[PDB]
DNA sequence: GGAAGTAGTTACGCCTGGTC
DNA sequence: AACTACTTCC
RNA sequence: GACCAGGCG
C-alpha cells in the first residue's frame, strides 16, 4: 500500500529513502549503486525497498465518506 | 427525525428521514444509495 | 536465430492483445450478436386457437442497463450500483411481433419480453470501452477483466464443462460380451441423443436410440429410413470384399425376416405397444425423424443422409471389429469439446423462451375467449403487449443464473465467483471442469493426458475427490468461436470434394469429415490438406479453421465448431521458422500486433486433431528440416496459479500442485475498489510485497499490480522443536514492524421487509416491551434512526441494525441484526440504500484487525504449507554475521521427504536479488539458472552454498553448521485460527430430534460420530460411551405400559399416567432412552410396525 | 449352466456462502 | 459408473 | 430445515 516505516527484519528506517530510490531508479543509476548509497546494506532492509508496490494511488479514488 | 446523510456518487450532504420518506434519493444527482456519515466525536485507538 | 527472450515479447503482445478472460467475453459477445436471434428463429411464430391470427417474431434487441423503478422509471443502471443495491444487472430484451391476420402481415409491433442479465465487459455492458480514469470514476477497478453476471447483488461466474464432441461418433469395446460400441451425441435445439449401433458376438448388428426401450437390428432401421434395396444397402455400408461379406450375412437374415415396409412396424411394437397400428406407425416415425440422428434434421428428407451417418458408423464398428482401427480414446482432446457461457446461455434463452410462448399462447387464447372480438381484431396492439406478460422469461433465466441448476441435470454450472484475491478471480474465471460424477473412481478420466499440453495446466487441480477432474486453462489456450458451417462447406465442396451421393467411398478415396459428419470424398486428401492450410495461412481462411488427415485409414477431418481449446505454434517451413528477428522487432515496437501476426500466417492455432499432424519443436536451436511446428513459449503451458510459481521444474509435482493451489487463498490487496465493496467476507494484506524471484509472465499478467504476499527472510534450522512437523516459527519484531498484518472485512445487511396488509416491519431501537428483546447494553452504539454509527467499536452479539417486525407469537417481535457471536471488530462503513422493489436496505461493513498468532496458516509457492507453531521475541532469534535476522524459520526434515529443491534455489535468488538491487527472473524453463546465482552470490561476496555462519541467540555461541539463509516469498492465507475455534457447552437443539445445532455460526456441537463409537468400543469405555452419546445429547425419560409394551400417556391436567391402548395404571414404569430412539420408535410406529417393549428391573 | 434384470453400496469430520 | 451379489426368465 | 458449489486435514 503505503511504504512501511521501519524495515520488517531488523526495524531500519527506510519509510524516506523509497522515494529517492524509486526517482534514482527512473534516472537510470545502477540500483545496487543508490541501494549503498542510501546505507541499506544488509539485504533484509534492501528487500523492503525492492520489493514494495505502491499501491495507495490505486485505491485513493474511491471514497467512503 | 431529521438525520444527516451523505450521497454516494457525489460527497455533498442530503437530508431526509428514513421513516417518513418512501423514496430515497440524492434530490441533486438522483443517487439512491446513501453513506451514513462519521459521528465527529473522539475515536480512542492502541497503536499495536 | 530467434532466442526464447525474443518469443517471449510474441507471448506477451498475445497476452496484451487479448485479456485472460477472452474465452466468457467471446462466448457471450457471439451470443448476443447472433445467438439470441438464432433461438427465436428456431422458436416460429405463436400460433393462438385463434381463427385468423398469429403472430410472427421479428428481430430481437436487448438495450442498455435500466432498471424499472418500482414507482419512478427505467433509470440507467451501472454495475456497482447493481452489486450494491441486491440488484440484477440485466438489460431490457426487445421482440418484434408480426400479426398475420388471414395470411396477410400487419405493422410491426416492439414489446419487451424480459430482462437479460449482462456479463460484465461485454460489449453490451456500460464499463465496454472506457479508459481507466472512466472506470475509476463509476467506483470501478480498471485491472477487473469482467466475464461475470451480477445476480440479485452476487456475482455469478459460468464454469466451461468439459462434454465430449457432439456428432462425433467414438468407437470402443465393451469387453463383457466381446461387442463392439460405436456411440454418438447427436445435438439438435439443446438435445442430446445418445445412437448407438452395436456387433454383438453372434455377428448381428444392433442400433440402441434412447426412447426405443429395446435395441434393434441394424438393418431394420437402414430400411427404416428410406433404404429399400438390399444390395443399395451393403454398397451404402461398405465397398471393402470383407465387409461387403458381413453386410451380406447381416442383411439375409434380415431381409428373410423385415422387409421395407416391416421396418416401421416393427419399431412401433416397441416405441407404442397396443394395437394401435396407425399410432404406432406415428410413434415409430416421431421417434426416427426426432430421436434418431437429430443433428441430421427432422424432416423425413433428412431420413436419407441419417441412413447415410448409420451405415459409416457401422463401418467404423466393423473396421474395430477387424482391428483395422485402435479403440478412440475418449480423454483425447481431438474427442471433448468445451461449453461456454455463450451457448449455455443460449439452451438457457431457449427454455425460457419455451416457457414464455407457451405462456403467451395460453394468454392470447384465454383473452380472446373471455372478450370474444371487440378489441383483439379492433385495436391488435393492445391485444398483443396485454398477453405479453414478460417476469416468466427473466425470472427463469435469473433463478437458473442465481442457483446455478441449469435445465436438465446439469448443476453446478454458475458459481459465485472467488474473489480472495487476484490470483483466485482470474483462475476461477480460468476454470473446466468435468461432468463426471466425482465419488466415482475416473482412473482414466482423472489422469494427465499428452492432449493436455498447452491446452490445460499439467499442475493446478484440487486436491480430493475433484482431483483431475477440476481442471484449469494454460496460459496459452485460446478457445474457439464458431464461424458459419454453410460458407466452411461450400468452401470445401468448391475445393474440389464430390459429395457421397454422387461418387461413393472406396478403400483408394479418401473419407473427408467436416465437424465430425461426413461430407464427401477426395483423391490425394493430403493435397487437400495442404491447400486448406496454405489458404488459412495466406488469410482467406479464418482462423477457426483446423484441418488434419490419417495416413492410415485415409480420413481428412475438418473442424470449424466452437469449445475447442488450441494453443499456438510458429509456424517452421523448411527447417526455417517464418517469425524472424525484424518481425520481433516491429512487436516490440508496436507497428505489429498479434493479430497481424496471425492473419500472416506466421502464428498457427492447432488443436489437438491437427497438432496429431505436427511435429513440434521446443527450443529455435532444435529446429530440423522435419519439424512442422516450433513452440512460442514453452513456460506458458502451466496454469495461472501454477506460474505463479517460481523454477517450478526444481520441484516435485505433488508439491507444485500444492504450491497453485494456496497461491489462491493468500492475503492482499486483490482489488483496489474493496473499501466501496459490499461483500460477505474479504481481506487486506497491510504490506503486499512483489516477489523478488517472479516469473516474467506474472508481470505480463498483472500480478505486480495486485501482490498478495511478502518476501521472508528465511532459515532453515530446527529450533526448539516448535517447527518440527512442518510447522513454521516466526519473529515476533517482525509481526510488530507489519510482517504478515491483515484485516477482516464482513459485511451484515438488514432489509426493511414488506409483509401482507402493510404490516412492516421498522428500523428502530427497540422499546424493552419488544418480545424477544435483548440485553439494553447490546444496543449501546445505536443511533435514534436504527443504523449503528461508523467506527464505532462492535464486539460480539452487539447489533448494528435495531429492527422490529410485526407481532406473529401465539407486541412487536425483535429482528434485529447483530454480529456473528464468535467475530468482534470496528464498523467500517454504513450504508443505506432501497431494494428493487422498494424497501429499504442497509449494509454495514465491520472490519476485524488480524495480527498473525500462533495456529494461522502459511505457505510458500512451492507447497510448504504450515502454521505459527512460536512466536519468538527477536532477541531470541538466531542471527548471522553480516546482521541478518529470520522472519521466519522452516525445519530442514520437511525439506528432503518432498523434494522441493525450487525452494532452496528461491532463497538463493531472492538473496542474490536483494543483494543486487534487481529482481531475478524465476521463469519456468527460461529463468536464472542455479549455477549463475550461486556463482553470482559467490561474487557478491557471500558462501556460494548459501549456508551463512549464525549465531544462537539464547546462548550467544555460533552454531556449528553453517546455517543455509535466504529469502522466500511466504503468503498468508485466509485460514486463520480466530476463524476456526469453536466450543460448545450447552445450547439450542434442533427441534426434531433434541440434539444439537449443526454449525460454528449458530453454536452447533461436534458431530461423535460412529467411528468414534467404534473408537471408544475398542478402548473398553463403556460409560464414557453412555456420557458422550446419552447425557450430552438427547437424554429423556419415557412412560411404557409393562402389560402392552407400547408408551403410555401422561396426563399433566388430570396428574395421571395411563396406556390408552390397554387402559393399565398400575403397570406403568419410566425408561431412560435417547430422544433420537423415542423418534425412531415414532417412525416405526408409524408404517404399521409394532416395537413392542420389554423392561427388566435395574 | 446361461443372459439379462435388479438391487445395494461406494471414508470421516470440519468450514464458507448462496438459494430455496 | 462400476462393481459385486442375488433373482429370474431361458 | 435440505440442496448446490467451493475449500480444509
Ligand atoms: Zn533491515
Ligand atoms: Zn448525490
Ligand atoms: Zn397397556
Amino acid at each position: 500500500m503505503i511504504v512501511p516505516v521501519r524495515c520488517f527484519t531488523c526495524g531500519k528506517v527506510i519509510g524516506d529513502k523509497y522515494y529517492e530510490f524509486k526517482r534514482r531508479v527512473e534516472a537510470g543509476e545502477d540500483p545496487e549503486k543508490v541501494l549503498d548509497d542510501l546505507g541499506l546494506e544488509r539485504y533484509c532492509c534492501r528487500r523492503m525497498l525492492l520489493s514494495h508496490v505502491e499501491l495507495i494511488d490505486d485505491i485513493m479514488h474511491y471514497r467512503v465518506y | 427525525v431529521e438525520a444527516v446523510y451523505r450521497c454516494f456518487k457525489c460527497g455533498r450532504e442530503v437530508k431526509l428521514d428514513l421513516s417518513i420518506t418512501r423514496d430515497l434519493r440524492c434530490p441533486y444527482c438522483g443517487s439512491k444509495i446513501l453513506y451514513k456519515p462519521r459521528p465527529k466525536v473522539p475515536r480512542r485507538v492502541k497503536a499495536i | 536465430d530467434v532466442t526464447p527472450d525474443d518469443l517471449w515479447i510474441v507471448m506477451e503482445s498475445y497476452w496484451q492483445e487479448k485479456g485472460l478472460v477472452r474465452q466468457h467475453l467471446d462466448s457471450y459477445n457471439a451470443f448476443i450478436e447472433r445467438g439470441l436471434q438464432e433461438v427465436v428463429n428456431e422458436f416460429g411464430g405463436i400460433k393462438p386457437d385463434i381463427p385468423d391470427f398469429e403472430v410472427k417474431f421479428g428481430k430481437i434487441r436487448v438495450g442498455e442497463p435500466e432498471f424499472q423503478e418500482p414507482h419512478g422509471q427505467r433509470k440507467p443502471l451501472y454495475p456497482m450500483d447493481a452489486r450494491i443495491r441486491n440488484l440484477t444487472y440485466a438489460a431490457p430484451l426487445y421482440l418484434e411481433m408480426i400479426p398475420v391476420i388471414k395470411g396477410v402481415e400487419q405493422d410491426p409491433v416492439e414489446v419487451r419480453i424480459g430482462e437479460l442479465p449482462i456479463m460484465l465487459k461485454s460489449k453490451v455492458c456500460r464499463l465496454y470501452g472506457l479508459s481507466d480514469e472512466e472506470l475509476i470514476k463509476l467506483g470501478e477497478d480498471p485491472k477487473d477483466p469482467g466475464g461475470y453476471f451480477i445476480i440479485n447483488g452476487s456475482e455469478r461466474v459460468i464454469v466451461s464443462i468439459e462434454d465430449i464432441a457432439p456428432n462425433r461418433t467414438l468407437v470402443e469395446k465393451d469387453e463383457r460380451q466381446e461387442k463392439y460400441i460405436a456411440k454418438v451425441f447427436s445435438y439438435r435445439h439443446g438435445y442430446r441423443a445418445l445412437v448407438a449401433v452395436e456387433r454383438r458376438k453372434d455377428g448381428i448388428l444392433y442400433v440402441d436410440i434412447p426412447n426405443v426401450p429395446k435395441p434393434v437390428k441394424f438393418v431394420y432401421v437402414m430400411r427404416a429410413l428410406g433404404l429399400e434395396r438390399d444390395k443399395d444397402i451393403v454398397e451404402a455400408v461398405g465397398n471393402d470384399p470383407e465387409v461387403q461379406q458381413i453386410m451380406f450375412d447381416n442383411l439375409e437374415d434380415a431381409s428373410d425376416i423385415t422387409t421395407q415396409q416391416e421396418a416401421l412396424e416393427f419399431i412401433g411394437k416397441l416405441v407404442a405397444p397396443g394395437q394401435a397400428r396407425e399410432y404406432r406407425l406415428k410413434r415409430a416415425e416421431y421417434v426416427i425423424d426426432n430421436n434418431l440422428l437429430p443433428h441430421m434434421g427432422v424432416s423425413p428428407e433428412d431420413r436419407i443422409k441419417k441412413a447415410y451417418y448409420l451405415g459409416m458408423m457401422a463401418l467404423k464398428v466393423i473396421e474395430l471389429s477387424l482391428g483395422r482401427r485402435p479403440e478412440d480414446d475418449k480423454d483425447h482432446y481431438a474427442n471433448k469439446r468445451l461449453r461456454l457461457a455463450g451457448d449455455l446461455l443460449k439452451d438457457l434463452f431457449r427454455v425460457a423462451f419455451s416457457q414464455l410462448v407457451k405462456d403467451i399462447q395460453y394468454q392470447m387464447t384465454k383473452t380472446y375467449q373471455r372478450k370474444g372480438d371487440k378489441y383483439t381484431f379492433g385495436n391488435i396492439h393492445r391485444f398483443i403487449r396485454n398477453s405479453i406478460r414478460p417476469d416468466v422469461l427473466t425470472e427463469r433465466i435469473e433463478h437458473a443464473l442465481a442457483t446455478g441448476a441449469w435445465p436438465g441435470g446439469r448443476t453446478g454450472v454458475s458459481q459465485l465467483l472467488d474473489r480472495t484475491n487476484y490470483m483466485s478471480t482470474l483462475s476461477h474465471l480460468r476454470r473446466v471442469t468435468s461432468p463426471l460424477d466425482r465419488e466415482q473412481p475416473h482412473f482414466e478420466a482423472r489422469d494427465l493426458h499428452g492432449t493436455h499440453w498447452g491446452r490445460i495446466c499439467p499442475t493446478e487441480t484440487p486436491e480430493g475427490p475433484n482431483c483431475g477432474l477440476v481442471k484449469n486453462l494454460a496460459l496459452m489456450a485460446q478457445i474457439t468461436t464458431a464461424v458459419p458451417e454453410e460458407e466452411i462447406r461450400e468452401y470445401l465442396m468448391s475445393l474440389g470434394i464430390v459429395p457421397i451421393e454422387v461418387r461413393r467411398p472406396d478403400p483408394t478415396l479418401w473419407r473427408v469429415y467436416l465437424n465430425g459428419v461426413l461430407i464427401g470424398t477426395i483423391e490425394d486428401g493430403k493435397a487437400l490438406v495442404q491447400r486448406i492450410r496454405q489458404d488459412r495461412r495466406s488469410g482467406k481462411i479464418s482462423d477457426v479453421i483446423n484441418v488434419a488427415y490419417y495416413e492410415d485409414v485415409k480420413e481428412v477431418y475438418v473442424n470449424s465448431d466452437d469449445g475447442r481449446v488450441r494453443r499456438p505454434l510458429i509456424i517452421v517451413e523448411n527447417g526455417v521458422p517464418k517469425l524472424t528477428k525484424e518481425h520481433v522487432q516491429a512487436v516490440k515496437e508496436g507497428r505489429l500486433k498479434w493479430s497481424d501476426l496471425i492473419k500472416m500466417g506466421i502464428i498457427e492455432y492447432l488443436d489437438a486433431e491437427e497438432e496429431e499432424n505436427a511435429y513440434v519443436a521446443m527450443w529455435p536451436w532444435e529446429v530440423t528440416e522435419e519439424h512442422t511446428h516450433l513452440e512460442l513459449m514453452p513456460a506458458a503451458i502451466l496454469g495461472l496459479p501454477a506460474s505463479l510459481v517460481p523454477y517450478p521444474e526444481h520441484n516435485a509435482a505433488p508439491r507444485n500442485t500444492y504450491g497453485a493451489g494456496m497461491a489462491k487463498q493468500s492475503l492482499g490487496l486483490g482489488w483496489a475498489n474493496f473499501r466501496i465493496r459490499v461483500d460477505t467476507r474479504g481481506h487486506l494484506l497491510h504490506y503486499p510485497q512483489i516477489p523478488l524471484v517472479n516469473s516474467r509472465i506474472m508481470k505480463a499478467v498483472g500480478y505486480e499490480d495486485r501482490p498478495a504476499g511478502q518476501n521472508f527472510v528465511v532459515a532453515v534450522l530446527a529450533y526448539q522443536g516448535y517447527n518440527m512437523e512442518d510447522a513454521i516459527i516466526i519473529n515476533k519484531a517482525s509481526i510488530e514492524r507489519g510482517l504478515a498484518r491483515s484485516t477482516f472485512f464482513r459485511t451484515y445487511e438488514a432489509e426493511e421487509k414488506k409483509y401482507l396488509g402493510g404490516q412492516t416491519d421498522k428500523f428502530e431501537i427497540p422499546d424493552p416491551t419488544v418480545r424477544g428483546y435483548r440485553g439494553e447494553k447490546y444496543y449501546r452504539n445505536l443511533d435514534e434512526d436504527g443504523l449503528i454509527f461508523p467506527e464505532s467499536k462492535v464486539e460480539g452479539k452487539d447489533v448494528l441494525v435495531g429492527r422490529t417486525s410485526p407481532p406473529r407469537f401465539l407486541e412487536r417481535r425483535e429482528t434485529s441484526v447483530a454480529v456473528r457471536p464468535s467475530e468482534k471488530g470496528v464498523v467500517d462503513k454504513v450504508i443505506i440504500t432501497e431494494t428493487g422493489d422498494g424497501t429499504k436496505l442497509v449494509k454495514v461493513t465491520v472490519r476485524d484487525l488480524r495480527i498473525p498468532e500462533l495456529g494461522d496458516k502459511f505457505a510458500s509457492r512451492h507447497g510448504q504449507k504450515g502454521v505459527i507453531g512460536l512466536i519468538v521475541p527477536q532477541e531470541d532469534m538466531p542471527w548471522t554475521e553480516s546482521g541478518i535476522v529470520p522472519d521466519l524459520i522452516v525445519n530442514p526434515h520437511g525439506i528432503p521427504s518432498r523434494m522441493t529443491v525450487g525452494q532452496l534455489i528461491e532463497a538463493i535468488g531472492g538473496k542474490v536479488a536483494s543483494l543486487k538491487g534487481r529482481r531475478v527472473d524465476g521463469t519456468a524453463f527460461i529463468g536464472e539458472p542455479e549455477e549463475k546465482l550461486r556463482k553470482e552470490l559467490e561474487e557478491l561476496g557471500f558462501k556460494h552454498t548459501g549456508r551463512e555462519i549464525m549465531y544462537d541467540g539464547i546462548t550467544g555461541k555460533r552454531l556449528e553448521a553453517d546455517i543455509f539463509i535466504g529469502v522466500i516469498y511466504y503468503q498468508r492465507l485466509h485460514h486463520m485460527v480466530a476463524d476456526k475455534i469453536h466450543a460448545r457447552s450447552r445450547g439450542p437443539v434442533q427441534v426434531l430430534t433434541k440434539q444439537p445445532t449443526e454449525g460454528r455460526a449458530r453454536e452447533g456441537g461436534l458431530r461423535f460420530g460412529e467411528m468414534e463409537r467404534d473408537v471408544l468400543v475398542g478402548h473398553g469405555a463403556a460409560m464414557l460411551l453412555i456420557e458422550r452419546l446419552l447425557e450430552e445429547s438427547d437424554k429423556t425419560e419415557v412412560w411404557v405400559c409393562e402389560n402392552c409394551g407400547h408408551i403410555a400417556l401422561e396426563d399433566k391436567r388430570r396428574r395421571r399416567v395411563y396406556c390408552p391402548v390397554c387402559g393399565e395404571e398400575e403397570r406403568i414404569s419410566k425408561v431412560e432412552m435417547s430422544y433420537a430412539f423415542k423418534l425412531l420408535l415414532d417412525e416405526l410406529k408409524a408404517m404399521v410396525i409394532r416395537p413392542k417393549l420389554n423392561l427388566s428391573e435395574r
